[PDB]
């Protein structure tokens, strides 16, 4: 009897995403 | 008093991850 | 506004963020 409780507070923001992949390794230099 | 309140709304989506490390430099060319 | 019931449980965390952007390509090696 009487009002129901307030909704719980909104959840926390999700964890930060995974680190981005490394860039491609550069090609080796041209022959001399 | 009434029933316990509803479970809270889900939180927002996380932030994007950090940009990846640079690729390795290429090695010097053969002489 | 008469006694309310207990406040609900806090919400679940949000989804993980996106993986990060790809890294910068490594430079080409110097010429031989």
């Amino acid at each position: 009897y009487g009002p129901d409780g307030d909704p719980g507070d909104p959840g926390d923001p999700g964890p930060d995403g995974k680190p981005g992949p490394d860039g491609p390794d550069g090609p080796d230099g041209d022959p001399g | 008093y009434g029933k316990p309140g509803p479970d809270g709304p889900d939180g927002p989506k996380g932030k994007p991850g950090p940009k990846g490390k640079p690729g390795k430099p290429g090695k010097p060319g053969k002489p």
